[PDB]
């Protein structure tokens, strides 16, 4: 269990990435953080960065 | 607590020179693929006292930025670029006054 | 003399407006000595109003590059460092004039050793948006994202000259458009582009048009195309390319393609200042996607001459070598039923039962034939 | 070191085949021999090419300027030796003798490689020497010195994230089997 | 949060928390976007516009 | 809840009284004040709150002599306060010697009277930071002060709302050598970059001081001026 678990169970929070309002900084950032590392692991593997905390 | 009967070897913990920074740097970037051309002892004395915690953040902006260009090659100006991404401030002034 | 720095901008705006370029040239060449008698704090002056004015009249390629050479052996010659900078400049911007190929980037290469330890922070990025210019008309798109960002984090300091924000915003769309994934933020960047475009750049502004309204039909929203040609500013500069503009417009609110390849062609010297045809002509097969799905399902009711080859609103005979070369370089696994009236789709995907065993066998007789070693090793 | 030498390479191949020009062979080998002490590519095309007019003079004291060269080196071995330093002997003949292999194919590369391959305090030294292999061999298309050297590169020098000459043995090793019968690896490399 | 006064300062060392992102209060052009993107839904009076607004 | 009052020292820290009068100064209208070559400007921002208010009755930029500009960035009862002093101050110095003060000589003064209210213990500091200006020997002055009793020197500065982004243009647009009128351009400027949406001829309020004294504009050249200034 976690607050329901697990992302409960339905629940988008139905707000789009795109109705973010241009938020090159922080979307890009985010993304980097969280969004790309359980993506594209193996180029935090290949250059060696051991990827940010939080 | 600090009784010596009690406490019997308090060693303390200074921040590093430049050759210990040089070595923290190479102990976490030995593993980054440093391109060529790139000195370290440069980084050292790019860092006013760093503790050690933004030494590791140092090497992880630099990865950053290898991961910024869709590269896995860093070169020395990634950390020439790297320093400079760590400054806070702490500014304020009509306060000096002292 | 004095006097006389008055008689250099009122011979030489006769002979920019009115005069041709070898006078005007015999007056660059004219006035050398003249700038050794003169002081040299409003020479960079001269040389702006000189050089900028005689290479903003017309082309004649044996004079503007061999003037500029002109320019560097003198600043070669008095050895000085501001002045030479801004005709460094000037010269890749004549290198970016009929896209060079390898010696704006090695005369680049020679800005950023000087400019990046001086002053003028905005000096480099002057010649960097340069470099993000040559390097999208090259498509060296990561780093175009590598001089957009230098700009960006250059630009944080001071207010620029003064119409080099807007074309920061025009080049932020360009990187943007070059992505083809996030559209509104640069039809944005356009837009403030254009607005820093207000009644001082014009032959940028009759493109800033073009480049918003072309995302805007990029956007798939053509009612606020119409709407936003019927805007005031739209009808303050209006004229042909958003005539080419209105015409593709309405050609992609109601999908025809007749009407969209028609008025494509029309005016085709407009057409070119689009260098994404791309999106054109992918409009025209992203809609032809559907078209032929509407027209893949309608062949099993009453279906008719070849089934296979005019379907397809009878435009001339022949205007696939787009469905088979879909069927070719692309899929549906539609196979070429010519002769059936369905066209129909299938395959069984799942089948991977024999595949799974074939990797099998194909890993189980290595571990046989290491186990081999073992087996013929131990014995003899 | 090795531009117009793989130049020469080119036009080993170039006057290999074709009979078009029967004088490429003097213009620019003979371009080629005055420069980089250049004397194996006309020692060896001294018999493949033409009679060679009287090309032995002009080229004497070319080789006299190598007898000069390798003289102050066969000083240098005992001058180095009463310099009071580690491995100067090894460090001041190294120097000269891959400029040996420069000059000779085959014979400064032996004088000198299982000498100065004798301590390796970096795999630079180590390669610099497969280097000046694989530049014989891709002149004389060999297989045991341009695929052991490789072996030793495969050896040793995976260490140090340096990655320059790293990929350097990715490239060779595309150049060594698109130059035999590649598909997959030369564009994989 | 913008609360980092019950918060340790020896969470800002890099390690941790490292990774400082402080957003814009509004700013240009995302007025731009922004006021583009809430009038998804809203249906938009067919001249009165919001470039005046920007 | 310590310090309280203002007699005594904190455990290791400052006069925590008077760092409030400085964030009570922070928090107040913003100004911007420049030296240039030949004169310094001087440029406020003055909001009536209503649409009642006259613009006629009370006046920010303030002249002490016929020749020392002095705007504040804080509240007008003490600013009044302190303006009087300075005046009778500075006639006081005109009695003795026949001679209009310098701008050093006022501002050592006014820096007294400052620090004697600082002084303890039952009187609460001012809460006004000014900018004291004025053409003095041919070379002008500008001169910042604060409630507890310093002084600077500037050649651009700001206080009050955003001073830190107004200073943050001041130094990437400003320079040291500039004319009056270009002075003002940058100064409006840095004052629009922070101020409200509606700036008219009324809203700011803007003295300068030439060479030839000090003068305080009035809205027929500020109308003509900010007449789309940029």
């Amino acid at each position: 269990d976690s607050s329901i678990m697990m992302l409960t169970s339905d629940q988008k929070p139905d707000v789009m990435y795109a109705d973010i309002g241009g938020m090159d900084i922080q979307k890009q950032e985010v993304r980097e953080a969280v969004e790309l590392p359980l993506t594209h692991f193996e180029l935090y593997k290949q250059i060696g960065i051991d990827p940010p905390r939080g | 607590l600090l009784r010596p009967g009690r406490i019997d070897r308090k060693i303390e913990f200074p921040p590093p020179n430049e050759e210990a920074r040089l070595d923290i740097l190479k102990i976490h970037s030995r593993k980054m693929n440093l391109t060529r051309g790139i000195n370290l002892r440069k980084i050292a004395e790019l860092m006013p006292g760093a503790s050690g915690a933004e030494v590791k953040g140092v090497c992880t902006e630099a990865g950053m930025y290898a991961l910024r260009e869709r590269r896995v090659h860093v070169t020395q100006e990634d950390f020439e670029m790297a320093v400079a991404k760590v400054m806070q401030k702490d500014s304020e002034k009509n306060m000096s006054i002292k | 003399v004095q006097v006389k720095e008055q008689s250099i901008l009122e011979l030489g705006s006769l002979l920019a407006k009115t005069g041709q370029a070898a006078e005007l040239g015999g007056l660059l060449k004219y006035v050398r000595p003249f700038l050794n008698s003169i002081s040299k704090a409003k020479a960079a002056r001269l040389v702006r109003s000189l050089l900028d004015l005689f290479l903003d009249m017309e082309a004649a390629t044996g004079q503007e590059v061999e003037l500029c050479l002109e320019c560097i052996e003198w600043a070669k010659s008095e050895k000085r460092t501001f002045l030479r900078q801004a005709l460094e400049a000037r010269l890749v911007s004549l290198y970016f004039d009929t896209k060079r190929y390898q010696e704006a980037l090695h005369l680049g290469s020679q800005l950023l050793r000087e400019l990046k330890k001086m002053d003028d922070k905005a000096l480099l990025v002057e010649v960097q948006l340069l470099e993000s210019k040559t390097y999208h008309a090259l498509s060296n798109l990561p780093k175009a994202r590598a001089a957009l960002t230098s700009a960006r984090t250059t630009a944080n300091a001071i207010y620029c000259p003064p119409k080099l924000q807007a074309t920061l915003d025009m080049q932020s769309g360009i990187i943007h458009a070059a992505e083809e994934k996030d559209w509104k933020t640069a039809y944005s960047y356009f837009y403030e582009a254009f607005e820093g475009y207000d009644s001082i750049d014009s032959p940028k502004a009759i493109t800033s048009l073009k480049y918003m309204l072309l995302c805007k039909i990029m956007l798939n929203t053509p009612e606020d195309v119409q709407a936003l040609v019927s805007g005031k500013l739209a009808l303050r500069y209006a004229g042909r390319q958003t005539e080419a503009l209105k015409c593709v417009a309405q050609a992609s609110k109601n999908r025809s393609l007749a009407d969209f390849e028609k008025a494509l062609t029309d005016y085709r010297a407009e057409l070119r200042d689009d260098p994404i045809i791309s999106t054109h002509l992918a409009k025209l097969y992203d809609n032809l996607l559907e078209q032929n799905l509407i027209r893949v399902i309608e062949p099993f009711s009453r279906v008719q001459i070849e089934h296979i080859s005019s379907l397809i609103k009878l435009s001339k005979a022949d205007v696939e070598r787009k469905l088979s070369q879909m069927i070719l370089d692309k899929k549906f696994h539609g196979i070429l039923d010519q002769g059936e009236g369905v066209l129909i789709i299938f395959d069984e995907p799942p089948v991977d039962k024999t595949y799974e065993a074939a990797l099998e066998t194909i890993q189980n007789m290595s571990k046989v034939v290491d186990s081999l070693y073992n087996k013929a090793k131990k014995l003899t | 070191p090795k531009n117009p030498d793989l130049r020469i390479a080119q036009l080993r191949f170039l006057l290999s085949l074709p009979e078009h020009r029967g004088d490429a062979a003097v213009r620019d080998e003979l371009m080629a021999a005055v420069r980089d002490n250049n004397m194996a590519p006309y020692y060896e095309a001294l018999c493949k090419s033409l009679d060679w007019q009287i090309d032995v003079d002009l080229l004497n004291k070319m080789k006299k300027a190598n007898e000069d060269e390798l003289k102050r080196l066969d000083e240098e071995l005992e001058d180095a030796e009463k310099n009071l330093g580690e491995s100067e002997i090894r460090d001041a003949m190294m120097a000269k003798a891959e400029y040996l292999c420069r000059i000779g194919d085959k014979e400064g590369a032996l004088t000198a490689f299982r000498k100065t391959y004798d301590k390796t305090v970096a795999l630079g030294h180590r390669l610099d020497i497969v280097f000046y292999l694989l530049r014989i061999g891709l002149f004389y298309m060999d297989n045991d010195l341009i695929t052991r050297n490789t072996e030793k590169a495969k050896s040793l020098i995976e260490e140090g994230g340096d990655w320059d000459r790293r990929n350097r043995l990715k490239v060779y090793q595309g150049l060594y089997c698109v130059a035999i019968r590649d598909f997959k690896q030369a564009a994989e490399l | 949060t913008n609360r980092a006064d019950t918060l340790d300062p020896a969470l800002l060392r890099p390690g941790r928390l490292d990774r400082k992102i402080e957003f814009p209060l509004p700013d240009r052009r995302q007025k731009r976007l922004i006021f583009s993107t809430i009038t998804s839904k809203m249906n938009l009076s067919e001249e009165v516009d919001l470039e005046d607004y920007v | 809840g310590y310090s309280f009052s203002l007699t005594t020292f904190s455990p290791s820290g400052k006069l925590v009284q008077i760092e409030y009068a400085l964030a009570a100064v922070a928090g107040g209208a913003p100004s911007v004040g420049i030296k240039a070559a030949n004169g310094v400007v001087l440029a406020t921002e003055k909001k009536q709150k209503s649409i009642l208010y006259d613009e006629r009755s009370v006046h920010k930029v303030e002249p002490i002599t016929k020749h020392i500009g002095l705007v504040y960035s804080g509240m007008g009862p003490d600013y009044r306060v302190l303006v009087h002093r300075a005046r009778k101050l500075a006639q006081q110095y005109y009695l003795v010697y026949q001679e209009p003060i310098p701008t050093a000589q006022l501002v050592q003064r006014v820096a007294s009277v400052m620090q004697e209210y600082t002084q303890s213990g039952g009187v609460r500091p001012f809460g006004v930071s000014l900018l004291i200006c004025g053409w003095n020997e041919g070379r002008p002055y500008l001169f910042q002060s604060d409630p507890s009793g310093a002084y600077f020197a500037w050649k651009a500065t700001a206080m009050g709302k955003n001073y830190v982004n107004g200073k943050t243009f001041l130094e990437k647009r400003y320079n040291e050598d500039l004319e009056l009128e270009d002075a003002i351009h940058t100064a409006i400027l840095t004052l629009k970059e922070s101020f409200e949406g509606q700036m008219t001829e009324d809203n700011i309020e803007v003295g300068i001081c030439n060479e030839a004294g000090f003068r305080r504009l009035t809205p027929t050249e500020v109308k003509d001026y900010l007449a789309a200034i940029a």
